[PDB]
């Protein structure tokens, strides 16, 4: 999801764009701007929300020691969904 | 790679890439955040 | 403390402990202080005026016999009024020991070069002319021996930066590779790594 | 404990005398160099034919750097500056604000090729295994700058070599 | 007697290759400084340091 | 207050191997010339040696001026030899450093710095 | 016109014939030219490519920056350079002659060897690989193929 | 102003003295002095360059990292030039050929090539546009470069109001061809001349003034309109000129009369090489033509240049072409030439 700038310019990800007046976009005539286009929050947002039946839940990412450190969530608020500060996962306790 | 075939993800480039350096193709660098500091744009109206 | 704890070697200890005070009675005029390290070290301090006579008597008497100078060392410590430490570290062979030599000098005050005890020497105190601006009176060939000939100011000094006060670049107007006043693409990003709590309670100095 | 090298006497009697003068007069040490050059000329030359035929190789081999990815398209990196605390050389600059959604994810990740020294610190002071040191050595460019790396060339690496990255990790990763 | 008689005060801004810019228009600050409030611990508070003034820091063109 | 010396008990004779050296480095200079093959003239550099002397012109010190006559002694050693090269010569003539401002006013024009 | 397909001949011809001789110089200064001598161990073998060493610079062709740059040095780098016949080429290898390495914010160290001479080909590693710097010498072969001296100069 | 555009830093290599330079024909003599009085200064350049990259490498250690961006360009196409200046703050012209080449005449490189470039410049907004013209510039002028070059000079002036001409009398430097020509008339013969070079009197100006004063030109917001003359502080005759570069090259100057007619017949005959020409016709008439005085026009001490005199220079310039007898041989041991 690359959003194009006014210029014909790209937008990464962290939304930085070369205004209409800045010189130093001659840097890319005659070449190209590398920018990539797998967003991490578009892929991220596309994740289901996972369905568990305990108050708390333990994450580590997947694939044990090749994750990251295992945290602890909670699911107590059943307005939000408790989301892993690292990976992203969002899970939700189904009562 | 025939027998022991990587594991396939979203993101991995389906088309590989060589050097492109020397070609209008190559890489250019470029910062990768925005302005700090917002100036103050003066009104467009005068005083009078 | 057996599988991880460094072993304890208290026969070295003992035998320096005499060592020293065989040296510190020997020489009471130039010795000032004796000191044996924890992991058995032998350090003698001493003024800078017996620089001459201590180090020949370690280089020939029978019970000493240090006939090698391994290296010969500078430290700057600025919160002192003599802030170079010029340090020799001597080998002997026929014993299988090594010794320290400690001792002091400010910047203007020179101290008396070696070059008739270790021969070796003669290149090794005259780094410290490169790199740290201690005199040594009376040396046969004194000049700089790793900084650029032109250079000025002694660089391992503690109030020299670490990027220097000139940078090298071609000019090709003079045709000629010229001087210009340093100008850092990026900035050497100082890290403040200080525990702010106590590690070591045995090394608490006294409170004011 | 030690033995004394080159302090053998030579001998006196007349055969061997007469053995060295005629080695001296006849050169039989020349010959013996020359036929150990004749030997060497009939063996197999260990020379491998590039760019065909490719060196040996091991999967821990530090080559270029990339970022990897989660098993579900978010990035590794959560902006803890490890790294570039632990960098030696001081290659690694970043700058971290937090993002639409809330998580701690970086703005500025900037790799200095020239100022790196490819010794793996910062691929073995990562604690998410997001940044890695892949196989990769055929990277040569043309411009100095082309060598300044920011966020998103490592981004396109990681997701270019992560074919790669993964299988080496999963070899590597039971001696870390 | 080997020893002279010095009664001027210490100098030795011509010996150190130290540019006079950075040396007359330079000013030093001697302070202990402050203890971290986000930590307790007063380590970091024991010995006098000597730090300059700061000078014009710039963003690179480049990146 | 007693200090040890270096070379000179007062400044009689520090002065004198003052004196010494500048007669040295006047007598050296149109053989540094000669040979590096310079495009400047002998006057420019005799000048350029009577300034960098009239730089140190206020030191008032035996040791800091045997020190300074102790280095001096060392450079005109290094360019008798050629170990210096053309650039390590001609880096006395800052041929490639534009002028600084002067004034206040350009200075504040400039940049921040006093 | 004939005139185009005789020059662009012509061309492929001292391009194939320059970038099949290159004759580089026996330079270095630390680790990467121990890695530079065992890219001319059998096992690469850069004799194979008409790489050959050469002792004076001006029966040399290339130049190859192999270590780290210091102030003392670089005039006699330069003055290496520029004895160097025509046409001439730089090839910059390791992280020391690229932009200072370990050393960038050393005080007698210049930050890459394209301060003193102009560079064709950066190598980077600490230290880039036999195989790399192979690769280097590969490329560099590759960009002197493509050149159009004489198409330019019947251009202009 | 743009925050990118503001200055930045003590002027040095690394700092930002916000010029965005785009500077024609920088692959040559002037343009590479002036290429490197800009890159030291932290500017960002952009070169176009219409010759061989190889040929442009020695441009490459003149400034910093990502200041100096080089890119394909074309005379006759305003699309490449329209590339090239758009983001550019300053253009400055150095487009020049001593000679006419089989593809281009002087007209296609001093009367279309900076007519089209000004345009461009206009049309794309750039606020500063300088021009290097010569000083001997005259529509009755014998010679078809002078002619060419005040018709360029007027098109120039009348397409763009704001630039600045510039009008150097003869650059004289390391890589000129003014000296080094004159030191290499002795491999043909006994350096003939009209009339002896009695009567042309020249004033040549070192190439490093002109340098700083097209950047005092840049970065002087009232030099806009004007049109300079750069010249030199004393006037000699070409006969003492000629006789104090043999006396500096320490080579034997033995001249000898020889017509103008005559001249131009074996002039003519240098120029029929495919390559560059030794001399052409065009040459032998600017050579011998007397540079005119012009006190209206500006000199570079109203751009806070001071003139370095032929004296200084010429032996840095002519010890290239010295004998290995007297390639030792000081500044001070030549007589100086009689200026008037
Ligand atoms: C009107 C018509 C005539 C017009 C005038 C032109 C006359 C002919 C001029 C010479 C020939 C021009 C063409 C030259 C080659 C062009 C094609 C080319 O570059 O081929 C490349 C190929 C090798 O490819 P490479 O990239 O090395 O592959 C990697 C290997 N894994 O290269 C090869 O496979 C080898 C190429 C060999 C080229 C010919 C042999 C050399 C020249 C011999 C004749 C001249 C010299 C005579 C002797 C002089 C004294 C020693
Ligand atoms: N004698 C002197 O030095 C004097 C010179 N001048 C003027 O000053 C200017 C600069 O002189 P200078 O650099 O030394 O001259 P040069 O001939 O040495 O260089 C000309 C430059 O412009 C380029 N160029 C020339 N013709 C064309 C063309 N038709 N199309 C595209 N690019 C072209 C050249 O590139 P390439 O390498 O591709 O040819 C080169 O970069 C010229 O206009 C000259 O007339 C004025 C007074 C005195
Ligand atoms: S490999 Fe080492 S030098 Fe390179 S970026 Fe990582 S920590 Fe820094
Ligand atoms: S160590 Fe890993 S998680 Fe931490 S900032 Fe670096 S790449 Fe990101
Ligand atoms: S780049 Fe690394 S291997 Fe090469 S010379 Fe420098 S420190 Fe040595
Ligand atoms: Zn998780």
């Amino acid at each position: 999801g690359v959003r194009t700038s006014p210029t014909g310019e790209k937008v990464t990800h962290t939304g930085q764009v070369y205004d209409d007046e800045d010189y130093r976009r001659v840097r890319f005539v005659g070449r190209q701007k590398e920018v990539n286009e797998n967003f991490a929050i578009d892929l991220i947002a596309e994740q289901p929300v996972s369905q568990v039946g305990s108050r708390v839940i333990s994450c580590d990412g997947g694939g044990g020691a090749l994750g990251h450190p295992r945290v602890y969530i909670n699911l107590d608020k059943e307005t939000k969904t408790g989301t892993c500060g690292y990976c992203g996962l969002q899970f939700r306790q189904q009562h | 790679p025939t027998v022991k075939p990587p594991t396939a993800r979203k993101f991995i480039w389906t088309n590989h890439k060589f050097n492109l350096s020397g070609t209008p193709q190559q890489y250019v660098p470029y910062s990768t955040t925005r302005k700090k500091i917002q100036e103050w744009v003066p009104p467009s109206t005068p005083y009078k | 403390t057996r599988p991880t704890v460094r072993p304890r070697n208290d026969v070295a200890h003992k035998q320096l402990s005499a060592f020293g005070e065989y040296v510190a009675e020997i020489l009471p005029k130039y010795v000032q202080q004796v000191q044996v390290s924890c992991f058995s070290e032998l350090e003698i301090c001493i003024h800078p005026d017996g620089v001459i006579p201590v180090l020949t008597f370690l280089r020939d008497h029978s019970n000493a016999q240090f006939k090698s100078l391994a290296d010969l060392t500078a430290v700057d410590i600025p919160t002192r009024q003599n802030r170079f430490e010029i340090v020799y570290n001597l080998l002997s062979l026929r014993f299988n020991s090594r010794i320290r030599v400690k001792t002091y000098t400010d910047e203007l005050t020179p101290v008396e070069s070696s070059v008739s005890v270790y021969k070796a020497a003669n290149w090794y105190e005259r780094e410290i002319w490169d790199m740290f601006g201690v005199f040594f009176a009376n040396h046969p060939d004194l000049r700089r021996i790793l900084t650029d000939y032109g250079f000025e100011g002694h660089p391992f000094r503690k109030d020299f930066p670490l990027s220097g006060y000139v940078e090298l670049r071609y000019d090709d107007e003079v045709k000629r590779v010229v001087a210009e006043p340093v100008e850092l693409a990026q900035e050497f990003r100082k890290f403040d790594l200080n525990s702010p709590w106590e590690a070591f309670p045995a090394y608490r100095q006294p409170p004011e | 404990t030690y033995k004394y090298v080159n302090l053998r006497e030579p001998s006196m009697d007349m055969k061997s005398v007469t053995d060295r003068a005629a080695q001296t007069l006849l050169w039989t040490e020349l010959i013996r160099g020359l036929g150990m050059t004749l030997s060497y000329l009939f063996r197999e030359p260990a020379t491998i034919n590039y760019p065909f035929e490719k060196g040996p190789l091991s999967p821990r081999f530090r080559g270029e750097h990339a970022l990897r990815r989660y098993p579900s398209g978010e990035e590794r990196c959560i902006a803890c500056k490890l790294c570039e605390a632990v960098c030696p050389a001081q290659a690694i600059t970043i700058e971290a604000e937090p993002r639409a959604d809330g998580s701690r994810r970086t703005t500025r990740y900037d790799i200095d090729m020239t100022k790196c020294i490819y010794c793996g610190f910062c691929q073995e002071a990562c604690p998410v295994d997001a940044i890695v040191e892949g196989p990769n050595f055929e990277f040569s460019t043309e411009t100095h700058e082309e060598l300044l790396y920011n966020k998103e060339k490592l981004l396109n690496n990681g997701d270019k070599w992560e074919a790669e990255i993964a299988a080496n990790i999963q070899a590597d990763y039971l001696y870390r | 007697t080997q020893l002279i008689t010095v009664d001027e005060k210490l100098d030795i801004t011509t010996l150190t290759g130290v540019p006079e810019e950075h040396i007359k228009t330079r000013k030093a600050r001697i302070f202990v400084p402050a203890r971290n409030n986000m930590q307790s611990g007063v380590n970091n508070t024991k010995k006098w340091k000597m730090e300059f003034d700061t000078r014009e820091r710039w963003e690179n063109p480049l990146m | 207050t007693s200090v040890k010396p270096i070379f000179s008990r007062d400044m009689n004779e520090a002065k004198r191997r003052v004196r010494e050296l500048y007669r040295a480095w006047y007598r050296e200079v149109p053989n540094t010339v000669h040979l590096f093959q310079l495009d400047i003239s002998v006057k420019q550099g005799r000048d350029k040696v009577r300034e960098m002397f009239k730089k140190n012109a206020h030191v008032t010190d035996p040791r800091v001026v045997d020190l300074l006559v102790i280095k001096g002694k060392m450079e005109l050693e290094e360019t008798i030899n050629v170990w210096k090269q053309r650039t390590h010569v001609m880096r006395f003539f800052h041929e490639t450093e534009a002028p600084r401002p002067k004034d206040f006013l350009s200075k504040f024009y400039v940049g921040h710095d006093p | 016109s004939r005139g185009e397909y005789v020059v662009a001949k012509l061309d492929d011809l001292i391009n194939w014939a320059r970038r099949s001789s290159l004759w580089p110089m026996t330079f270095g200064l630390a680790c990467c030219a121990v890695e530079m001598m065992h890219m001319a161990a059998p096992r690469y073998d850069m004799d194979r490519f008409g790489v050959v060493f050469r002792a004076s610079p001006r029966q040399s062709d290339v130049m190859i920056v192999a270590g780290t740059l210091t102030n003392k040095m670089a005039p006699a780098l330069r003055k290496v350079y520029d004895q160097m016949p025509e046409p001439r080429y730089v090839v910059s290898m390791g992280s020391c002659a690229n932009g200072g390495g370990y050393y960038h914010y050393s005080y007698s160290v210049v930050r890459g060897c394209d301060r003193i001479v102009p560079v064709d080909i950066y190598v980077p590693g600490c230290p880039p690989t036999a195989e790399a710097l192979l690769y280097g010498i590969l490329q560099l072969q590759k960009k002197i193929k493509r050149e159009k001296r004489l198409r330019i100069w019947y251009r202009r | 102003l743009h925050h990118a555009v503001i200055p930045h830093g003590k002027g040095g290599r690394s700092s930002v003295s916000g010029i965005v330079a785009t500077v024609f024909g920088a692959t040559g003599f002037l343009g590479r002095y002036l290429v490197n009085h800009l890159g030291r200064m932290g500017s960002q350049v952009i070169v176009p360059y219409r010759c061989e990259p190889y040929d442009t490498m020695h441009l490459r250690p003149m400034g910093d990292l990502g200041q100096i961006i080089f890119m394909d360009w074309n005379g006759r196409d305003k699309d490449s030039i329209r590339r090239a200046v758009e983001h550019s703050n300053v253009v400055i012209n150095l487009v020049g050929r001593e000679w006419e080449t089989k593809n281009f005449d002087f007209e296609d490189v001093f009367v279309k090539i900076p007519q089209a470039i000004a345009q461009v410049s206009k049309e794309a907004g750039v606020e500063k546009f300088i021009h290097i013209s010569h000083l001997n510039a005259d529509i009755k002028s014998s010679s078809k470069y002078l002619r060419n070059k005040a018709v360029g000079e007027k098109e120039v002036r009348e397409t763009f109001p704001e630039a600045t001409i510039i009008k150097p009398a003869d650059i004289f430097g390391r890589e000129d061809r003014f000296l080094n020509y004159f030191a290499n008339i002795r491999w043909f013969g006994g350096v003939p001349l009209i009339s002896l070079g009695k009567k042309t009197v020249k004033q040549p100006v070192y190439i490093v003034d002109v340098t700083k004063g097209i950047i005092n030109a840049i970065k002087d917001p009232d030099a806009r309109g004007k049109t300079f003359a750069f010249v030199g502080p004393n006037r000699y005759l070409l006969f003492d000129l000629v006789q104090y570069v043999f006396a500096v090259a320490h080579r034997p100057f033995l001249p000898y009369p020889m017509p103008h007619f005559a001249y131009r017949w074996i002039g003519r005959l240098f120029e029929i090489s495919p390559f560059e020409p030794w001399t052409t016709r065009d040459k032998v008439e600017r050579i011998h033509t007397t540079d005119r005085t012009l006190p209206h026009l500006p000199g570079l001490e109203d751009l806070g240049v001071q003139a370095t005199p032929l004296e200084l220079k010429a032996i840095e310039v002519l010890r290239r072409h010295r004998t290995y007898r007297w390639l030792s041989s000081e500044i001070e041991d030549v007589q100086p030439a009689k200026t008037v």
